[PDB]
């Protein structure tokens, strides 16, 4: 999806929401939070995200869903720890 | 939950008056001395305009005296000198104050055009100014005596008035008096007074002036301000570093002009404090006061006095007001515009080897531009120990870095921008390709959009820094994403000149040449035949081709045929992608036919295939252009064999009309216009003579006898193809070059009989001079004129954004072909393409739904329409859209560089203006042609200017007649059958009337002739009528000039023209006020089923000219950008106006996300968080 | 009019210049005026004893001779 | 000419030619309408915030750039910060409301 | 010149400012010093961090440092020199060296 | 660039001349009585100008009068 | 200036608008090579320090 973006513009209609959704994805990867869901051709995270929009593995729904999942993945680890803030009682 | 305190990301902004106690809240010490710095140890003197105790340390985190120099000590106020040690930033943030002895009038609320201090007391200005310089005493709360509360007395009068009533009546003079009036004055009390007088005395002379005050008062009450505050007790001082005293080289100093001003104010104030303890005579303490009132005014806004000059320097010194104001408004937001990091420029050159999505960027430039990126990637991969090493590495230009730069360059767009940024295509995003050389290489197809030639023009580069900016520049600004003009859905990336001359020569045929008549298996072997010199490029040939047509249900059908073509056209088909027909390349391919080809490719295969196709077109056209060896020599410009004949004939025609003039058969002015025709004719004979000779006279033979065909002469191929030059310009090379005219316009009676292939002689050139010089002169000014028109249009649009998806209104405008007298000056298909239907369209027969309600009319629909005899269609337009505060996606249309419907958030107001304002360069600013037609004719339209001698229209239906007589104006009386008759308007009977005097006339008929004012058409004929008047009469000028601007744009401007309305009933609004139909439309809905019917209210749409419409803006920050700044703030500060941002202009000012495009998401998501919990 | 230079000139133009004698007419009232308070000050009991305590401060080295008097009548 | 990061004007913390490594290109009004016609909301902010006027933002950015994090922590342009003070030093109380 | 709204003050550059390339390296000089002092012995870190103002207010006289360890005097004066000596040659020397211009 | 300046000139020149040209019309045919004042129209004016309605006297006069007010 | 052998024809687009296409023989012949003289000055001043 380097030359034209048209194929991603179909998967999200706005053409604007694309830029924002693809960015929120690109930062998950550039700031090495995650690893790509599609073969990285030494393309930077700009296009690597855009490739994922075309192939249909990343959209606003998924990211909000994937985000909301980690919120509870990390909540579980701290569970036995943040509970030890019974010092307030 | 807890609110907040410290620096949040603010929204909304408030402006107001400053309480004297309020100014003290900001101050961190009173500046008490006119001292600056020491004269030896250039330290700041405590405590004066520059000071550490009050404002801040002279060097970072270091006490002034030097006791505490350790960076650990911060919150320390040194026991020596009261100097807290923090950043020097606070010498740019911290304010201070001066306490004034006597009150002093704030020159803005006293002298901004409508004096605020004036009409708040209902007191004249020349009287107030009289009180201030102690010319006369003025009463204050005159009590039960002899004197009005605001009456003014003279010295000799006040004394005599005093002898009678000692106390129980008081008068003062000077600033203290005004301050007393405002303090004592009760608005609430005076508000009740003004309410009775309105209803009691019924007068249009009286209650028109009365009402204008009462609303102005209760504004100031509900504001929050206190009238006393317009008289200054406390005066703030501007942080030192914003008016600095920095050193220069050679040891000489430089300083701001505010310093001379602020100094003089401090001195005169101090010298007055002294005079009060010396008990000086009134004649002096007055004079001192007068000087302070002057020095304050020269500080605030110098120029509303006598213009205080700077020390020893003739120039006047720049005041606070002069520091905000400018040309136009705030300098900072005006172009330019702020310099910007990560940028550069140089000369641009070509590079046909580019793909359309890239550009040639000098090695040297890319190194300096991406410097932080290289420092990063270098230490990321471990090639540098630390950033300081990376600095030295790229400084050393070690060869290792080049390989790094190519990494950081790859998927990282840059922005290219060329000189006058006219439409959004003036900035475009490319992928950078490293270049040895110091010039930028610019893909040739984009040259059209930039209006770039290569006579040495330079372009700028910009690096998208943030991740957002890369994806913004890649999905919106990239070259390949914007190939369609936003003005007219047609491709703007059409092949320019060299490249089209290429294809033309290629897909062209001659009568007999190598390869004549053979047959070949397919395109592949047609090239094989040519490259080896066996076949001629242009020879008539049957070849097997396989074309495709996706005519199935979205499915590709293949067709193979032995098509009758030429070798050239065969080879070319190897480019054309899939679903196009072989018919499209079977022709001759001129510039005209070559762009329609690109168009159909877009509307059938989509963006992606068109882009890569368009590249191949350029690459191939260039290649074969070189092979062709087309050139131009002297012998190419073939003169007609008959030229000298044609001259002597029209030369004898003047000799006929001459004989007749001398013999008085014809008159003198007659003879001039006679000769000018017989010359003007001969030029048309010489022109279409050579053009018959030049066009076809290559006469060549095929096996049999003789034959003739379109010429292959070099200079012809250029014009016929459309690569450059037209039979018009050619007419000056071979045939004679017209008659010229001096700047006057009065065309000279002895034409240029010579042409350019011949010499011109002395006189002929000298005559050619005038037209040439005025030509350059004109287009020099035509540069300024384009710029101003587009600027006004965005000021009145701008803030308009697509907001809703579908407002759900069934209303719209009726689209028909334009049919301007002759035949079909513009087709119906064009007017309706990309627009959405108001209501379902029926066949000529009915029960038959062709297009069902609102469907986006793309290319198929437009033909299924044109298949039947469909004659007119109603379409939703921006002028009709029920959505308030914006435009719903449906009512707009589709247009973009992309072919789908306009997206939510796209900022269509701006893009409308640009599209209209860009071609303004191609329109004439003269006048052309009783009727007019040119670029100022456009502005006159957008400005709603009523014309010189208007026509007048039937104000109501019914039978008319004349009454009374010739009193400068003869009364015309319309009388309807049912309704009231009362309309009698007095018409000047010395303009020719057209009304039949005893006939019934439909309201909105022509009662005289001549142009009519758009203000009428809206009022008498309807919102949809006036909107149709503008769009057709403006498009007439553009369409006369060959400029395509889809009505869509002109319509959005029209919307902003009738943003406002005036009321006619009552209940909850002001009966007569003018306001946006938006606020009404929402609020008659908020009364039709809400509170009371109240009543009401009915309104009336009002046509505002663009310049006047833009002048009214909700955001006061926006207004201070382009309006007069002094007035805007003053008018706004008394009102306590709150700006919520919301618009575009202001958010750019304050440097946050534009409330459109990508930001629309954020602003929308944040605006709802407001007015909530 | 406006600009202060004019309206000062006019404000002081009313007051008429003194005669050779009229200079002393006002000069005399000045002496009379000051003298009246000089006699009003001399009459005050606390004003007397104060100058005693303040002089007793100068001989005990708690002031200086310059701090209190500027010479006498002689 | 080309400039990554260079000199900044004292009065306005704005890219300025000082050592002939010349000031960056000026991005005037018309070039802003260009970005406004696209959706280029961030490209515009960065253009007249961290790339120029934001005394705090520019360094926060450059540090982020070399850390390999493409972001912006913008805040407020000093050009507007001076207007607030310039207005506030007239008799006008100009505040930033709310939250 | 030009009469244009180019004014003298518009060219007066700021000299008190700290250009990022330097603000960059300073944020990175802390990094190198910190890692160099942890890759030392914990006593040589407390000793060196103390002789210089390194993440502490003021810096301390070498005697002040001795009493704080109970083994005092000439003792501390040698630990310093060896710690510097340690950070002097390579593996260690490489990184800090590059900060010099 | 600059080319357009030339282009501009040509369009202007053409328009001015054209207006002038039209002010002569074409194949006309009619009578001989002057519409203003009835004076004899000679066939010379009829054959030089097809459709002439103003005698040589009036074809000056009016022209002359317009000049005066300029 | 210096005159040279010039031939009018499209050369694969390397003269698209008014751009010019030049043979190496010219830069090798140092013939449109141009000699420039800049004046750079150093000043010893007196500052407060
Ligand atoms: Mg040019
Ligand atoms: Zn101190
Ligand atoms: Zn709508
Ligand atoms: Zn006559």
């Amino acid at each position: 999806a380097r030359v034209t973006v048209q194929d991603a513009v179909e998967k999200i209609g706005n053409r604007f929401d694309l830029v924002l959704v693809a960015a929120r994805r690109a930062r998950q990867m550039q700031v090495g939070g995650k690893d790509p869901l599609v073969p990285e051709e030494n393309d930077k995270t700009t296009v690597i995200a855009l490739r994922e929009i075309e192939e249909g593995l990343i959209n606003n729904q998924i990211l909000d869903v994937r985000e909301r999942q980690e919120q509870q993945e990390q909540e579980a680890a701290e569970l036995q720890a943040v509970t030890a803030i019974a010092e307030g009682r | 939950l807890k609110a907040q305190t410290k620096t949040e990301e603010f929204d909304a902004i408030k402006i107001a008056l400053a309480s004297p106690d309020m100014i003290r809240s900001w101050s961190f010490g009173e500046v008490k001395k006119p001292e600056t710095i020491n004269y030896r140890t250039f330290k700041p003197e405590r405590d004066g305009l520059f000071c550490a105790r009050i404002f801040g340390p002279v060097k970072d985190y270091e006490c002034l005296c030097g006791k505490y120099k350790r960076l650990k000590h911060r919150g320390v106020i040194c026991e020596k000198c009261g100097v807290e040690v923090t950043q020097t930033k606070v010498r740019r943030e911290r304010m201070g104050h001066i306490e004034l002895a006597s009150p002093t009038a704030h020159i803005w609320f006293l002298k901004s055009l409508p004096s605020r201090i004036g009409l708040l007391l209902d007191m004249p200005l020349r009287d107030i100014e009289r009180v201030l310089y102690f010319e006369s005493y003025v009463v204050i709360e005159g009590g039960m005596t002899n004197l009005e509360r605001q009456q003014i007395l003279t010295e000799e009068q006040y004394l005599d008035a005093l002898e009678e009533f000692g106390d129980e009546f008081d008068a003062k003079m000077g600033a203290e008096a005004i301050q007393a009036l405002l303090k004592s004055m009760d608005l609430e009390q005076e508000c009740e007074q003004l309410r009775e007088e309105l209803n009691e005395t019924n007068s249009e002379t009286k209650r028109k002036k009365l009402t204008k005050r009462i609303k102005l008062l209760e504004a100031f009450v509900q504001s929050g301000n206190k009238p006393e505050w317009m008289i200054l007790t406390v005066l703030p001082v501007l942080p030192p570093d914003l008016r600095p005293l920095v050193p220069l080289d050679g040891g000489r100093f430089a300083t701001s002009d505010l310093n001379d001003l602020y100094r003089r104010v401090i001195n005169r104030n101090n010298r007055l404090k002294r005079l009060l303890d010396l008990a000086a005579p009134d004649i002096i303490v007055r004079n001192e006061k007068r000087m302070l009132q002057e020095a304050v005014d020269a500080l605030l806004d110098n120029g509303r006095r006598g213009r205080a000059i700077t020390g020893s320097n003739k120039r006047p010194l720049k005041s606070l007001a002069d520091m905000i104001k400018g040309k136009q408004g705030r300098f900072r937001q005006n172009l330019l515009g702020k310099r910007v990091d990560y940028s550069g420029r140089s000369v641009i050159t070509v590079g046909p080897y580019l793909r359309l999505h890239q550009c040639g960027l000098p090695k040297k430039m890319a190194l300096e531009l991406f410097k932080p990126f290289i420092y990063g990637k270098l230490e990321l991969r471990g090639l540098a120990t630390t950033i300081k090493a990376a600095k030295k590495m790229v400084e050393r230009e070690e060869a290792v870095v080049w390989d790094i730069l190519d990494e950081v360059i790859r998927e990282h767009p840059v922005l290219l921008n060329r000189a006058p940024t006219l439409h959004r295509l003036g900035i475009q995003a490319f992928e950078p390709v490293l270049i040895e050389g110091k010039a930028i290489q610019l893909h040739p197809l984009v040259c059209a959009a930039y209006n770039a030639d290569f006579d040495g023009d330079q372009m700028a580069v910009h690096v998208p820094l943030t991740l957002e900016a890369q994806l913004e520049a890649r999905a919106l600004m990239m070259s390949t994403n914007n190939i369609l003009s936003p003005a007219n859905g047609e491709p703007i990336i059409v092949p320019s000149q060299d490249v089209v001359l290429g294809l033309y020569y290629m897909t062209r045929d001659c009568v007999n040449a190598k390869g004549e008549g053979m047959v070949l298996t397919g395109p592949k072997e047609a090239e094989r035949l040519y490259r080896s010199g066996l076949a001629s490029l242009h020879a008539r040939v049957k070849v097997r081709i396989t074309e495709y047509e996706k005519d199935a249900n979205g499915e590709l059908v293949a067709k193979t045929s032995l098509k009758d073509t030429t070798v050239g056209r065969a080879i070319l088909w190897m480019i054309v992608p899939k679903g196009l027909p072989y018919s499209i390349v079977n022709q001759a391919l001129g510039k005209k036919a070559i762009s329609k080809m690109l168009n159909t490719c877009y509307r059938i295969l989509g963006l992606k295939p068109t882009v890569i196709f368009a590249d191949q077109i350029m690459y191939t056209g260039f290649a074969y252009a070189a092979r062709s060896g087309a050139s131009v020599g002297i012998d190419d410009m073939v003169i007609p064999e008959k030229k000298h004949e044609i001259i002597s004939e029209a030369e004898a025609e003047v000799a006929e009309i001459q004989e007749q003039f001398q013999s008085g058969l014809v008159t003198a002015g007659e003879r001039y216009n006679k000769v000018i025709d017989i010359w003007a004719a001969a030029n048309d004979r010489v022109s279409k003579a050579m053009m018959d000779n030049l066009q076809t006279e290559t006469v060549i033979n095929r096996d049999g006898q003789e034959e003739k065909q379109v010429s292959f002469n070099s200079i012809y191929m250029m014009a016929d193809s459309g690569a450059r030059g037209s039979a018009a310009q050619i007419r000056q090379l071979a045939g004679m070059r017209g008659l010229m005219a001096k700047p006057d316009g009065s065309i000279i009676e002895t034409p240029i009989t010579a042409n350019f292939r011949e010499g011109l002689n002395v006189l002929q050139y000298f005559i050619s001079t005038h037209g040439a010089r005025k030509g350059l002169a004109d287009t020099a000014l035509k540069t300024a004129n384009s710029g101003y028109l587009t600027r006004r249009l965005v000021d009145v649009a701008q803030d308009l954004v697509v907001t809703e998806d579908d407002c759900g209104t069934h209303e719209g405008i009726m689209m028909t072909p334009v049919i301007e007298g002759g035949d079909v000056k513009e087709p119906l298909r064009d007017r309706v393409l990309g627009r959405v239907t108001a209501e379902d369209v029926l066949k000529p027969g009915t029960a038959d739904i062709l297009v069902p309600r609102n469907t986006l009319l793309h290319e198929q629909w437009c033909d299924l329409l044109e298949e039947n005899s469909v004659d007119a269609v109603k379409v939703r337009s921006v002028v009709s859209c029920d959505t308030d505060f914006g435009v719903c996606a449906h009512c707009y249309g589709r247009d973009l560089a992309r072919g789908h419907i306009i997206n939510k958030g796209e900022a269509i107001g701006v893009i409308a203006a640009q599209s209209i304002g860009e071609p303004g360069t191609q329109l004439t600013m003269r006048t052309f042609h009783d009727i007019t037609g040119g670029l100022p004719r456009v502005a006159d339209l957008f400005e709603a200017r009523r014309p010189k001698e208007p026509a007048i229209l039937a104000e109501i239906s019914g039978i008319v007649s004349f009454g009374k007589e010739t009193k400068g104006k003869r009364r015309l009386v319309i009388t309807p059958v049912d309704g009231s008759d009362p309309y009698e308007e007095m018409i000047p009977k010395w303009r020719q009337l057209n009304v039949f005097e005893g006939e019934r006339v439909e309201r909105g008929d022509v009662i005289s002739d001549g142009p009519e004012a758009p203000h009428d058409i809206l009022r008498l004929r309807g919102v949809h009528a006036v909107t149709r008047y503008i769009v057709n009469e403006v498009q007439d000028v553009y369409r006369l000039q060959g400029v395509k601007i889809n009505d869509k744009h002109i319509e959005v401007i029209v919307r902003q023209m009738l943003r406002k309305a005036t009321i006619v009933n009552a209940g909850s609004s002001d009966f007569l006020e003018g306001e946006q139909v938006e606020y009404s439309r929402v609020k008659i809905a908020n009364r039709e089923l809400e509170a009371n019917g109240k009543v009401g209210a009915t309104y009336s749409r009002d046509l505002l000219g663009i310049t006047k419409a833009s002048l009214a803006t909700e955001s006061f920050i926006s207004a201070a950008s382009f309006q007069e700044t002094t007035r805007v703030l003053t008018e706004a500060a008394v009102a306590g106006k709150r700006d919520e941002l919301r618009g575009l202009k202001e958010n750019v000012i304050v440097g946050r996300l534009i409330p459109a495009g990508t930001g629309y998401a954020y602003h929308q998501d944040r605006m709802r968080r407001r007015a909530a919990g | 009019t406006t600009d202060p230079v004019r309206m000062y000139m006019r404000e002081m133009g009313t007051v008429e210049l003194l005669t050779r004698e009229g200079e002393i007419d006002i000069a005399k009232r000045i002496e009379d005026g000051i003298n009246q308070v000089q006699c009003s000050v001399a009459e005050y009991p606390e004003a007397i004893t104060y100058l005693l305590e303040q002089y007793d401060r100068v001989e005990a080295e708690e002031a200086r001779l310059s701090d209190l008097i500027t010479g006498f009548v002689d | 000419h080309a400039r990554s990061t260079g000199s900044y004007s004292l009065v306005t913390q704005q890219p300025l030619g000082g050592k002939a490594q010349f000031g960056g290109q000026r991005f005037g009004e018309m070039e802003v309408w260009a970005l406004e016609a696209y959706g280029a909301a961030y490209t515009l902010q960065e253009m007249l915030t961290v790339k120029s006027d934001d005394v705090n933002g520019r360094t926060k950015m450059y540090k982020n750039i070399v850390d390999g994090n493409h972001q912006m922590e913008p805040g407020m342009p000093e050009s507007f910060n001076v207007l607030l003070k310039e207005i506030r030093s007239l008799g006008i109380n100009i505040e930033l409301e709310d939250e | 010149g030009d009469d244009e709204d180019s004014h003298l003050g518009d060219f007066i550059e700021d000299t008190t400012l700290e250009l990022p390339l330097d603000s960059a390296t300073t944020e990175s000089l802390r990094a190198a010093t910190h890692d160099v002092l942890a890759g030392l012995t914990a006593r040589e870190a407390k000793v060196l961090r103390m002789r210089f103002g390194i993440d502490m207010n003021t810096d301390y006289t070498l005697e002040e440092v001795g009493k704080q360890f109970d083994v005092t005097r000439e003792r501390i004066r040698q630990i310093e020199a060896k710690a510097l000596r340690k950070l002097r040659h390579p593996s260690r020397s490489e990184v800090l060296r590059s900060f010099l211009d | 660039e600059a080319d357009e300046a030339y282009s501009v000139t040509e369009q202007l020149t053409m328009t001015g001349i054209n207006r002038i040209r039209q002010k002569i019309n074409a194949h006309g045919i009619p009578v001989y009585l002057c519409e203003a004042c009835g004076n004899p129209i000679p066939e010379a004016r009829r054959k030089i100008f097809p459709g002439v309605t103003l005698c040589v006297e009036c074809q000056a006069y009016q022209e002359r009068q317009r000049k005066h007010y300029a | 200036g210096q005159n040279m052998r010039v031939a009018f024809m499209p050369w694969n687009g390397y003269n698209f608008e008014d751009s010019i296409l030049v043979s190496e023989r010219v830069v090798q012949e140092d013939r449109f090579t141009t000699i420039h003289i800049q004046e750079l000055a150093c000043v010893s001043r007196d500052t407060k320090l």
